[PDB]
């Protein structure tokens, strides 16, 4: 009845004690007494203060012990934790000192998993060693919902690998300020949210040295360019430009405080700043909102501070001032574009200035800009359509600018040829809001695919390996999400293809699309109408105004308004021509019907999947601790579902009997064979391997031989790495070490076997001695003394006995005196009770003599004697030598005797019949068992039957003889001493043993 | 000790030539020890608790116990000595064993002083 984990609504689990148990549920009393089902109750770690670095080290592996272990570690700023070779990373929401220093980077180099504390650097180093040794490219996948810390950990990895295995090498790192400026923006979930997915490849030569890199970017969020929520911002660049630009640059670009721009002022217009950096921003840059409410607070982001760092970054990576200024000119051009209003259509008089500034910054003719936004081609446009033209131009310009930025970044670290790469995947994190649109849909779809790859690699293929190799690892079942992916990307019937169809037909409709989705997946586990939503805040949405996808990370309700418009990437000819024919060379170079955004995304992501399938893969699972971006606020429930949805709970389960390290047995043996003396080589390969594992730590439970591969249990990575090390000296040193051990064994084996024979031989002499000694005690005549105390139906009596035994003749001559008066029972009933060690065992029988073999220490005789149709006796006798005389002390208890029966009514004749007694060995108790029936004569000519049950066990723990089944023959003669005044019996008995 | 039992277990396999887990006479004779057949059935009869006569490792050790060990090791050395000079040769160790090169490698690895033979003072070191 030790304390246990049971569910808690906000902590995920709480400590308590089981009180009462039902069939499917029980009660828990918290350390208020409440109901919990048996299968949501778990065993707890006995030490609630201890934490382990690898969750596989826990005594009990379950979701609750997992949650608590992570909680305790986070309490100590130990944000990283292992589940075998997978890393769990909880967002600290503050800078942990020195944990990412260059000094820390060096300390992780070449070190096996487990020999240093869990860290992102160890995962990155593991990928490097795998790349270098296995000659196989590598991918590091860092997952997590929005704001969990993927981009930050991605940066730590890239920084590790380039500092460690560089020699211009810092350009891949120095690049990020640039990419984040154009691709990152404030969200309710993340102040530094990535609005694009990225795959950063670090390429290596044959020597495993960095030769350059490549950044792949995926689907930048387009709508953010023009509009955002009151609590969100457009991309950082706009705000970095406004906060940090010189007064000169501000005049040339006609910039002002963000509130002055339609593309900024519907969102948050405040800057990220602190007390010190607010002073470095001029007043003409600050919005009324900023002046009213102060800056936005962040430990990492600072708008003015980031502007400088960006400019420094550009200089560090090779960007000249001309290109810097070109970039800024397009940014401002896009801003001014948005300040163009329309009335009936025609441009409003106030927006004259906006048209001038935009046309100039984008290298366009004013009249051409005015006409392209105002007319369709050859007919004029309505107010709302001019808006759609304006915004569409802004979305394409900014998008192409972004393409150019990542392309410009790729040109900083190009490489002619590479051998292998290590790639780091940083997708946009799973997100959902009050209103969810095509942006959330695309982002969450990408999140489904990543989880499927984790499922595919870590949960499906791992168990297929165990089974193909015959390991007999308990299967772990889990809910797969391929169905969710099928729902989206399937041919003809998938949501993306149904959406594309909608864009294709003459008069497209969001609701016709939405209806089609529902109709074509009638009863589907992953799709539902918005009316079945859990929240009531979204229940008034009609069937064809949205749908719910039950994502692995949770059900998300999508409003399908604007899905069709958003699925089209294409820009109309008149807009395309305008911008392609800009008088600005830079803008022309930015540009080198229906184009599907969804299917372009699916193609990109499946090509990424092809990449990932071809590499060795490592996983870092990022966790968001809370929803308020605070430090030291572990929200158990929120973290628990992240652990469940990620599959980490499933993985921990598998690791109860799983094997994260493995090698080809043939390959492993052959690399040691090359150094085996030609002698050790003759030894069975499996035996050599066992000896090698012994030599490098491992016990037998640490590893298992499959059909073709040898597997190693969790927490043994260092041992595994030593075993696999290819270095000639290391293989020679180990072969020498095991060679020595095998010689030391072969010696000890035959040595100890020689001792074994010496002991066996000694034991034989030790048996014989003991039995001889027993036998030599009975060579001549031996005096006897017998003492009995008896109780028969309350009648207490005592008798003393004396005489002699002659074992050569098997003769007993004894006289018994009842010292307490008259005997309450007839003497004959006591004959068998009244020293079987005096039996005659002839020549070839001496081996069967238990009785003499127990001497001088002797034995205990225990009997139960049943008088048929009457009572029973129970006797305990202790028989041993006391000097040269054999003594016997007996206690006797009789119960259930009929007071007028043959026994208590003294109806037995004073005589005795001959009997055979059947002795057999009692192997378990190390003595003998005996069964015999005595027939006593009754006065009137009938017979009183006495059924005996006997057991003898030796007193000492020395050696005794256990006999083959045989029998003792008894003759008994009863008589009276003619001069004896007391109640007595003279007994004469002869006993021979026979076959 | 926990080490001494494991050492005996490895020796127990040289009794268990068939590899099942169950002969004593066969090896006892071959180890060059006279004692005949009569005493073996009697000795096994103390640990065989189930009566099966099946010889199990936990039985083996208890069957060896008595109520002097230093002279047993000295007597073990005399099992290696065919003649009894104070040294074990390659030909001597080959007798207890039943490749010749392997026997030489076995002899050399024990020889601490350098005589090309193994004496008692060094026979013990190998054993422990
Ligand atoms: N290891 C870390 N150390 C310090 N701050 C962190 C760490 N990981 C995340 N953060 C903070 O959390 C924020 C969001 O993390 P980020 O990596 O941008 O989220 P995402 O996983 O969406 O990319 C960052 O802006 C940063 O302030
Ligand atoms: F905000 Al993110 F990945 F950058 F979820
Ligand atoms: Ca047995
Ligand atoms: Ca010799
Ligand atoms: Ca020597
Ligand atoms: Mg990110």
């Amino acid at each position: 009845g030790k304390p246990v984990w049971a569910p808690h609504p906000t902590d995920g689990f709480q400590v308590g004690n089981i009180v009462d148990i039902g069939p499917d549920s029980l009660t828990i009393e918290p350390l208020k007494t409440f109901l919990a089902l048996i299968n949501q109750v778990f065993p707890a770690e006995e030490d609630s203060k201890k934490d382990v670095e690898d969750n596989c080290s826990l005594m009990y592996l379950n979701e609750a012990t997992l949650l608590h272990n992570i909680k305790v570690r986070y309490s100590k700023d130990r944000i990283y934790t292992y589940v075998a070779n997978i890393l769990i990373a909880v967002n600290p929401y503050f800078d942990i000192p020195k944990i990412y220093s260059s000094e820390t980077i060096k300390s992780y180099q070449g070190k096996s998993l487990g020999t240093m504390p869990p860290h992102v650097f160890a995962i990155a180093d593991k990928a490097f060693r795998d790349m270098k040794v296995l000659k196989l490219s590598q991918s590091i996948i860092v997952s997590g919902e929005s704001g969990a810390g993927k981009t930050e950990n991605t940066k730590f990895v890239l920084r590790y690998l380039t500092e460690s295995y560089g020699t211009i090498d810092d350009r891949i790192v120095e690049a990020n300020p640039l990419l984040e400026a154009f691709g990152n923006a404030k969200t309710v979930r993340n102040n530094n949210s990535s609005r694009f997915g990225k795959f950063v490849e670090i390429h290596f030569n044959e020597k495993s040295s960095v030769v350059g890199g490549f950044v792949s970017h995926y689907l930048l969020e387009k709508s953010r360019i023009c509009v955002q929520g009151k609590e969100e911002r457009n991309y950082h660049i706009f705000y970095r430009l406004c906060a940090g630009a010189s007064e000169d640059i501000r005049e040339r670009l006609h910039l002002s405080s963000p509130d002055n721009f339609r593309y900024l002022n519907r969102g948050c217009t405040r800057y990220f700043a602190n007390k010190e950096t607010d002073k470095q921003i001029l007043q003409n840059r600050k919005s009324p909102e900023y002046l009213k409410a102060g800056s936005l607070k962040d430990p990492l982001l600072d708008d003015h501070g980031d502007f400088i760092r960006m400019c420094t970054a550009m200089k560090k990576i090779g960007l000249d001032d001309e290109e810097k200024l070109d970039l800024f000119r397009v940014v401002a051009g896009v801003l001014h574009l948005g300040n163009i209003d329309f009335e009936e259509c025609n441009l409003k008089n106030k927006s004259t200035q906006a048209l001038e500034y935009c046309a100039e910054l984008l290298g366009l003719d004013q009249d051409d800009l005015r006409v392209s936004l105002t007319t369709r081609v050859k007919v004029p446009l309505k107010v709302e359509q001019a808006n759609n033209a304006r915004d569409a131009l802004a979305k394409t310009v900014y998008s192409h600018l972004f393409d150019h930025v990542v392309n410009r970044v790729n040109q900083c670290f190009p490489f002619e040829t590479s051998s292998y790469f290590i790639g780091v995947l940083d997708i946009a994190g799973f997100e959902y809001f009050e209103h969810n649109s095509f942006e959330q849909f695309c982002i969450n779809y990408c999140n489904e695919k990543l989880q499927q790859f984790f499922n595919e690699r870590i949960l499906k293929e791992e168990q297929e390996l165990y089974q193909k190799e015959g390991l007999g690892v308990n299967e772990v079942h889990y809910v797969d999400n391929q169905d969710c992916i099928d729902l989206i990307e399937a041919r003809l019937v998938g949501i993306l293809d149904i959406l594309d169809e909608e864009n294709r037909l003459p008069q497209p409709s969001d609701q016709h699309f939405t209806s089609a989705v529902h109709q074509k997946h009638k009863d589907h586990f992953r799709l539902s109408i918005p009316r079945k939503s859990k929240l009531a805040i979204h229940r008034n949405i009609r069937d064809d105004e949205g749908f719910i996808i039950r994502h692995f990370a949770g059900a998300v309700c999508y409003e399908t308004t604007q899905f069709v418009e958003k699925n089209n990437d294409a820009l109309h000819m008149s807009l395309e021509s305008l911008i392609c024919e800009s008088r600005d060379k830079f803008i022309r170079e930015l540009f080198e019907s229906f184009i599907s955004v969804g299917n372009k995304f699916k193609t990109q992501l499946n090509l990424l999947l092809d990449k990932l399938r071809s590499t060795g893969a490592s996983f870092i699972r990022c966790i968001k601790p809370n929803l308020k971006m605070t430090s030291h606020h572990f929200e158990g429930a929120q973290i628990l579902s992240q652990l469940q949805c990620s599959g980490m709970v499933s993985v921990l389960d598998l690791m109860q009997g799983g094997f994260p390290s493995r090698a080809s047995f043939h390959e492993l043996y052959n690399m040691y064979k090359k150094y085996m003396p030609d002698k050790l080589a003759r030894l069975d390969p499996r035996l050599f391997c066992k000896a090698l594992f012994k030599a490098l730590g491992l016990n037998e439970i640490d590893y298992k031989f499959g059909l073709t591969k040898v597997f190693f249990r969790p927490g043994k990575f260092a041992e595994f790495d030593q075993i696999m090390k290819s270095d000639p000296d290391h293989l020679a040193e180990l072969v020498k070490r095991v060679n020595h051990w095998l010689i030391c064994s072969r010696w000890k084996k035959v040595q100890w076997c020689s001792l074994s024979v010496i002991k066996l031989k000694n034991k034989i002499k030790y048996r014989a001695e003991a039995v001889s000694k027993g036998e030599e005690l009975f060579t001549g005549v031996v005096p006897i003394l017998v003492e009995l105390d008896g109780d028969v139906n309350g009648h207490k009596f005592s008798v003393s006995g004396e005489g002699e035994g002659d074992a050569t003749y098997g003769k007993l001559t004894l006289k018994f005196i009842c010292t307490t008066g008259k005997l309450p029972v007839p003497w004959p009933t006591l004959v068998t009770t009244f020293v079987q060690c005096f039996a005659r065992y002839p020549d070839h029988m001496r081996q069967h003599d238990f009785f003499k073999s127990a001497m001088p220490e002797g034995y205990v005789q225990e009997r139960t004697i049943f008088f048929k149709d009457d009572g029973n006796y129970k006797t305990r006798a202790e028989v041993k030598f006391e000097g040269d005389t054999l003594v016997n002390r007996i206690e006797l208890k009789g119960i259930d005797f009929k007071e007028d029966g043959n026994i208590l009514g003294h109806k037995l004749e004073y005589n005795y019949n001959s009997h055979n007694v059947y002795i057999m060995a009692d192997k378990q108790k190390n003595g003998i068992k005996v069964n015999f029936k005595i027939r006593h004569n009754i006065e009137d000519g009938s017979v009183q039957l006495a059924d005996h049950y006997q057991q003898n066990t030796p007193i000492g723990d020395g050696p005794v003889l256990l006999p083959d089944n045989h029998y003792l023959s008894y003759q008994s003669a009863l008589s009276k001493d003619p001069n004896e005044k007391r109640d007595h019996m003279v007994l004469l008995e002869f006993v021979t043993a026979a076959g | 000790t926990e080490e001494q039992i494991a050492e005996f277990k490895e020796a127990f396999s040289l009794f268990d030539k068939d590899g099942d887990g169950t002969e004593l006479g066969t090896v006892m004779r071959s180890l060059g020890q006279n004692p005949t057949e009569a005493e073996l059935q009697d000795m096994i009869n103390e640990v065989d608790a189930d009566g099966n006569g099946t010889i199990d490792f936990p039985e083996f050790l208890t069957m060896m116990a008595r109520k002097d060990s230093e002279e047993e090791i000295r007597e073990a050395f005399r099992v290696f000595d065919k003649d009894g000079n104070g040294f074990i040769s390659a030909a001597e160790l080959r007798h207890v064993m039943t490749t010749d090169e392997e026997v030489d490698e076995m002899i050399r690895e024990a020889d601490i002083d350098g005589d090309g033979q193994v004496n008692y003072e060094e026979f013990v070191t190998m054993m422990t």
